[PDB]
């Protein structure tokens, strides 16, 4: 069973970048696909940011964030992270680390507690 | 039968335009055959073989993911050790007979790699988040 | 409520009991009747 | 996209909840439902419209296709008070409905 | 011949990775056969049959819309009455030999439905506003 | 065998719905055949021919770019000289037997054009800026 | 031969919804595809709104109207209708009910007289 | 998209009208022409660039491909005064040209 | 070896159209694909405008210019040209005529000196 | 899209230049590099990530895939002062990076 643990600054000033790191325990990032970021925006609800294939480094992002978001993997640390280019107050949200398994044979989620980040 | 082998002296590039000419010609009495039942067999053996050879080639194109095509791309990289030449030395100023002589020993290496590539491609299709 | 859809597989490792005709093969090395009706050589290292 | 309705379902204990979700475009059958409780990450309940996830009780069910989908909860118990979310998986970006609340009293 | 049946004891899921191993092995003197024309026939009958069996399976994949594939999806729903099991009981902890014994009686029902589905799909392709 | 020819009197349009009925029926002792080796040959010749006819039609669909389909579109325009009729005169109020009698002489012209069209299509696929 | 008959309010106030119903005579909605709405906008000309398959309930809409337009079928009444979320003066147009048949073998239209709707 | 030209064709009785329509993108051959008279729903004249619709007289014809298409009307009679429209069917949304008028005198 | 020679006005006023003609020497326009226009915009760099197949007349354009750009071929003159609907100061750029060959067997460019055009 | 870095590479004669280019989306291997000198049309150096164009010296090389690509220049000579451009061919519109300069002294 995979566990997802997250940390990073809970406060970013406008025009500064945002950075969150998710530690992965119980499995290897480099073996599985579906490592991803989702955020819960007050007044809007849950929104997908994007995901990474730990086996290749290929990523996919939500078009609204393609100009600002980078997702990458630390294969030594067995942790992955989300970086967002300069942010504004509009980016205040609860950010989450999640693992999505979706194949022809099985479907399941692992979804960690997240990090609350305020931009102000 | 209007060029069964007309492109034999053409360059590899030019000869790529006659693939339907060669393919359409590769799967082209009364009482004598039953009165003298030696010849019925001699004739059937020739016909059965033509069918078996045709089907083995079709099965390989199927396995490699090239079914239904005369020209097909794959994802196996070319090893420079198989032929250390650039494209301008292969497609121009060289025939298919010459190329076959040059590659021959590497035929099985290449075929094995083509099969492995297709199996990897299928594995990636049973994972709905593939290639991202 | 599983909502699954009958997929199709080809090349599945399933077998059934059957009766067919077997062919003879020899070691090559062998005017003996069984040296003539058993012409096709076997592999020197059978793939068991 | 898609949205959910009623925003708030005020139901009696033992009552059946009905929660709809409507897409503007077909999503085929690639729909999942999630349960959100305070302080928790979202829990998966149902996937592929009606298939129940491992560890989820029989009180949770559902049906629908294309654009019209429903989540139902039989015999509501106080432990089922939560915000329920509709999740679209058929095409990118994947999206969520706004979520609705089921309250019991 | 490096696993003609190596996956026989594997689970259904694991065995899905050897489909090219089994498929490539299913369509593998001199004077004796004509001097003694009993054996020419015995041999040809074996060869003709191998070809006919191969082609019947290929025709079905064609009719069902799965031509050229080793793994193919359809739009026919699975009836719970055919096997009342979930996916975690089928793909794991079960072999293909066991599954075949379980399904056997329903083989023709399933095949008939696969053919009906493809015909409905074709009808919808001769109406330019289809599926909207 | 539930309609091997049931659509024969139907219109061309209506008959388009039974294509799987006719296709699935076109590729359907013990000691006697070897004791009397006239009959072993008579039987094998019938079986080999059924296979060869099947494969020639499949090869043409392959060459024309219609492999795996029962209904296939091409890019060859219809010449009014082949049959000066509109669609409401062909698909309705006419059978396939009548149509075949009407077209017969033009069969080879049409087949030759279908092969040329596919070759032109392939040439345009080896030029990465094609059709723009 | 199919006939298309339409009715509904010829006046909608800004911020109110718009609703038009087309009756179908001579055939069954539930059997055919291609039931559709088109409008003629003064100063612009004819524009497609969308269409419905009476055999399934599936619909397709013009992207500019996907956020506001609903098309649905009454299988008892053998009538279908167009509903538009809140409208503005910009939506004044002649609205039409039409049936489009387009197959490999035949092409034809049935196009009714329409309803004139003013938003103001 | 596509547009039509001339906006107004002022022609003599018996004269041939020429009405062009130009797409910014290829529409293959999936082009239809319609005739609009006062108080009428649009009538289909020509489909698939040049095929004449049932009930339409031989005076109506046309040609073209890809992006360049033309409608012509031979021997214009007063009954042919109408607004003619160019209709794009090749891809969604389907669109219409602005329409042009043919006037006779 | 193909040579590309260009000419046209180096000055266009705002709201006037822009017109550049490229002469082709050493080969036939009507035989090859890949005849194209590219411009170098100060402060931005190189941008694709579009290209034409001399064998068919079919063209493709950069979406940002689809509302204004026309590319066409003079098969008598063996020259091709770029026309742009009304332009603004934002369209000042160095415009180039180029020929792009890209097939399974060969890759090469022919790229002429271009024309400097100021809009003002 | 994609961009290049460093904007300016101030290098010693004989030094190796390293010029990166990063795409926001995979471009597979359909990447080309160009060399821009004053008054010249752009010259093609490298295509399909690493294949050297005809007439280009061995000092020019490169590698990369998907989103991460690099151009390198060995043994820089004053004749190599130029602006180097990254060109995306995988999908339409084709695009260019902003270009970077390699300066020698
Ligand atoms: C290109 O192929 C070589 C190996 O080819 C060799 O010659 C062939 C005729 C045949 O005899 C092969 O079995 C030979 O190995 C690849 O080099 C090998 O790479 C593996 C990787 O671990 C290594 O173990 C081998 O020792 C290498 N062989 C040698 C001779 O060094 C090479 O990597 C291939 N290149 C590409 C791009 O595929
Ligand atoms: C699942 O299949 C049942 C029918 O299967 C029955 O058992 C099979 C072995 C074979 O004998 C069949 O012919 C049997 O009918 C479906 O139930 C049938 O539905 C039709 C619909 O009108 C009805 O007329 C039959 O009487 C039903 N059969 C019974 C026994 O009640 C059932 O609908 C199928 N479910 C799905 C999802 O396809
Ligand atoms: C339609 O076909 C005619 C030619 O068909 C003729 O009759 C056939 C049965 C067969 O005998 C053909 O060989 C005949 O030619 C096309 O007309 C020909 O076009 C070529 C073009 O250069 C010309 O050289 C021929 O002389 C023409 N034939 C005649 C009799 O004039 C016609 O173009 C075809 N139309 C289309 C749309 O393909
Ligand atoms: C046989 O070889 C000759 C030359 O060795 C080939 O002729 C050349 O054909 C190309 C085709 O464009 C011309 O450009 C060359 O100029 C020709 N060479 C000469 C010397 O004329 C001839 O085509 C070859 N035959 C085949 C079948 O390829
Ligand atoms: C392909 O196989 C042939 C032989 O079938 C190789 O040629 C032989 O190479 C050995 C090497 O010592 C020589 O002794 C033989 O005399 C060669 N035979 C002939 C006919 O020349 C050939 O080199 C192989 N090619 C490659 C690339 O390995
Ligand atoms: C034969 O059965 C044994 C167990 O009954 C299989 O061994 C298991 O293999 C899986 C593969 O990941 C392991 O996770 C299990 O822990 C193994 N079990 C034991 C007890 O070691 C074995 O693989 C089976 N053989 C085949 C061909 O499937
Ligand atoms: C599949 O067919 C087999 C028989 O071919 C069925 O097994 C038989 O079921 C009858 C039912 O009364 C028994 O009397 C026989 O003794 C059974 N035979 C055996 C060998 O056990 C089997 O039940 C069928 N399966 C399904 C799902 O219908
Ligand atoms: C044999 O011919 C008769 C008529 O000549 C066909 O009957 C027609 O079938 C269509 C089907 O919708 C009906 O609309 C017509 O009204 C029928 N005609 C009459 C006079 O009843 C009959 O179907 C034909 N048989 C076949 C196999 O096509
Ligand atoms: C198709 O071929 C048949 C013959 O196989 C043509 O019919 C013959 O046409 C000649 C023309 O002078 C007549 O003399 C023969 O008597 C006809 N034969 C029959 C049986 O009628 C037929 O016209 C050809 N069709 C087309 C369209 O060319
Ligand atoms: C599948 O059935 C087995 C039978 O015991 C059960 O244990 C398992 O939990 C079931 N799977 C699901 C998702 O309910
Ligand atoms: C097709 O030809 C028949 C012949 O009488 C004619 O009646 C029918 O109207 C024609 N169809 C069209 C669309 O003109
Ligand atoms: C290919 O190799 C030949 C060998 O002489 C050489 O002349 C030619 O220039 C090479 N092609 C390239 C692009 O270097």
């Amino acid at each position: 069973e995979v566990q997802l643990v997250e940390s990073g600054p809970g406060l970013v000033r406008p025009s500064e970048t945002l950075s969150l790191t998710c530690a992965v325990s119980g499995d290897s990032i480099s073996t599985n696909n579906g490592w991803s970021w989702i955020r819960q925006t007050p007044g809007k609800g849950l929104e997908w940011i994007g995901y990474i294939n730990g086996r290749s480094g290929s990523t996919r992002y939500n078009p609204s964030l393609q100009s600002r978001v980078t997702i990458s993997t630390d294969t030594s640390g067995n942790q992955f992270s989300l970086k967002v280019n300069s942010v504004t107050a509009a980016d205040t949200a609860k950010y989450y680390c999640a693992f999505f398994w979706s194949t022809y044979y099985k479907r399941f989620d692992v979804w960690g507690p997240g990090v609350r980040v305020t931009v102000s | 039968f209007l060029g069964f082998l007309g492109a034999a002296g053409s360059t590899m590039g030019a000869a790529s335009m006659t693939l339907t000419v060669q393919a359409r010609n590769l799967l082209s009495c009364q009482q004598h055959l039953l009165k003298l039942t030696v010849w019925g067999i001699k004739q059937l053996q020739a016909r059965v073989l033509a069918v078996e050879r045709y089907l083995r080639d079709q099965q390989l194109l199927g396995i490699w993911g090239c079914s239904g095509k005369l020209i097909c791309c794959t994802n196996v990289p070319w090893n420079s050790s198989w032929s250390n030449r650039n494209l301008s030395e292969i497609w121009d100023n060289m025939t298919w007979l010459q190329w076959d002589k040059e590659i021959s020993n590497y035929t099985q290496i290449i075929y094995g790699l083509l099969e492995e590539s297709q199996n990897q491609q299928e594995k990636n299709e049973q994972d709905l988040l593939a290639l991202d | 409520a599983e909502n699954l859809w009958v997929t199709v597989y080809y090349g599945v490792p399933v077998w059934k009991d059957a009766e067919t005709t077997l062919f003879c093969a020899s070691d090559a090395k062998a005017h003996n009747v069984w040296a003539t009706h058993c012409c096709v050589p076997t592999d020197p290292n059978p793939q068991e | 996209r898609m949205t959910q309705s009623p925003a708030i379902l005020s139901l009696s204990p033992g009552e059946r909840a009905t929660l709809s979700c409507r897409a503007s475009q077909s999503v085929d059958s690639r729909l999942a439902w999630y349960q959100q409780k305070p302080g928790q990450s979202p829990r998966l309940l149902i996937y592929d419209v009606s298939s129940r996830a491992t560890g989820i009780p029989d009180r949770f069910s559902g049906s629908g296709s294309g654009t019209e989908f429903t989540l139902t909860i039989s015999s509501l118990e106080p432990e089922d008070v939560a915000v329920y979310f509709c999740h679209q998986e058929n095409d990118w970006p994947w999206t969520f409905g706004q979520g609705t609340k089921v309250e019991i009293k």
